[PDB]
């Protein structure tokens, strides 16, 4: 049984913790309850192999930044979120990787770049640029939406994956 | 603001209440919405334990100012702590995750400033994520201290400069002042120094653009 340690972060409100109910509990959390941080286990199994993923979800509002020094060292893989109706968040995904690997202390980190709400009509993210961003730091890149669901499951196996490939 | 955390079988929720006066009934409906996703009550219902009295159901009509606590335990009625996957020994412990969660909320200190490194002052040193304020407390006699406040942005670093015994340390506190950098010295009982020195260093890893500056110069 092996156990993949996955870290969901992001800029707030872009869907971390819906995308990953939406893999644990299958269904859509509409409202917004701010994360502090959260811890899941589920049991899965991905190209042959049975999985345990221990998901950590994590906090979007800087007030808890604290807590990203613990959190970045222990976790495997980590799953950057950005939502393609907020621009920022996707130029966040910027800080985010560079604490991580910084925390870390390592050039080649286990990272799968997420754009949730591809739902919606109010897009602003170039899919374009998205992609550009992830071949730069070579990782793979996923649109998802915790409302339809779409992807979740793809971008989270993908992690897996690429935690997979690393060792 | 106020934190507790709650262990469930398959992972820790950190929930953030308004006070102590809230219901353990409100905090244990909170928990079961974040774990499931949905409030829906479902066929199991769910006990919350206090980490310290394992197996025993909390009055849920209690207030949380009645268990002398901030980590419970998240059990469905039929099962048992046993029976899950969490509840683990490698976890922080809850007042230190506090301490990280409350880096930015305002807490005042009775501290003395040191000037010219031979003289003190009496002040009360407000610090939040927004700002830190020096401020004197209780004129022919006595001409008061002017009230400083320095924007969070502007820190650069607040370290421990020396520590003697539990009733004395002093930390250093530097900050950008119109392109020069500033050095103010404090000093009290050890434990305090150590809890500012602490909460400002969590604030100083949540900004930028003046400590790199700082840190680049040194
Ligand atoms: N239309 C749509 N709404 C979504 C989608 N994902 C999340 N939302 C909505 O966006 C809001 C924020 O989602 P949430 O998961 O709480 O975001 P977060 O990134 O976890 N926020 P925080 O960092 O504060 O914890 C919620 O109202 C949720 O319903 C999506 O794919 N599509
Ligand atoms: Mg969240």
């Amino acid at each position: 049984m092996t156990e993949y340690k996955l870290v969901v972060v992001g800029a707030g409100g872009v869907g971390k913790s819906a995308l990953t109910i939406q893999l644990i509990a299958n269904h859509f959390v509409d409202e917004y309850d701010p994360t502090i941080e959260d811890s899941y286990r589920k049991q899965v199994v991905i190209d042959g192999e049975t999985c345990l993923l221990d998901i950590l979800d994590t906090a979007g509002q800087e007030e808890y930044s604290a807590m990203r020094d613990q959190y970045m060292r222990t976790g495997e893989g980590f799953l950057c979120v950005f939502a393609i109706n907020n621009t920022k968040s996707f130029e966040d995904i910027h800080h985010y990787r560079e604490q991580i690997k910084r925390v870390k202390d390592s050039e080649d980190v286990p990272m799968v770049l997420v754009g949730n709400k591809c739902d919606l009509p109010s897009r602003t993210v170039d899919t374009k640029q998205a992609q550009d961003l992830a071949r730069s730091y070579g990782i793979p890149f996923i649109e998802t939406s915790a409302k339809t669901r779409q992807g979740v499951d793809d971008a989270f196996y993908t992690l897996v994956r690429e935690i997979r490939k690393h060792k | 603001s106020l934190f507790v955390r709650i262990n469930a079988a398959h992972g820790f929720s950190l929930i953030q209440v308004d006070n102590t006066k809230v219901t353990m009934k409100e905090i244990l409906l909170k928990a079961v919405k974040r774990r499931k996703g949905s409030q829906k009550v479902s066929g199991p219902q769910y006990r919350l334990e206090k980490q310290s009295e394992p197996n025993v159901a909390v009055d849920l009509d209690s207030t949380l100012e009645s268990q002398s606590a901030w980590e419970f335990c998240l059990v469905r009625e039929n099962s048992s702590r046993a029976d899950g996957v969490f509840e683990e020994d490698s976890q922080i412990d809850i007042a230190t995750v506090q301490d990280m969660l409350s880096s930015h909320h305002y807490k005042s200190f009775k501290v003395s400033m040191i000037h010219r490194l031979r003289f003190t002052t009496d002040v009360q040193l407000g610090i939040s994520g927004d700002k830190v304020e020096i401020d004197p407390v209780t004129t022919k006699f006595w001409i008061k201290q002017k009230p400083i406040s320095i924007d969070s942005d502007l820190l650069c670093a607040c370290d421990l400069a020396e520590e003697k015994s539990p009733s004395h340390a002093i930390f250093k506190l530097t900050y950008l002042s119109n392109h020069d950098y500033k050095h103010l010295y404090f000093e009290s009982d050890a434990a305090t120094v150590n809890e500012i020195v602490l909460k400002v260093n969590y604030i100083l890893e949540s900004r930028a653009s003046t400590a790199r500056a700082d840190y680049f110069a040194q």
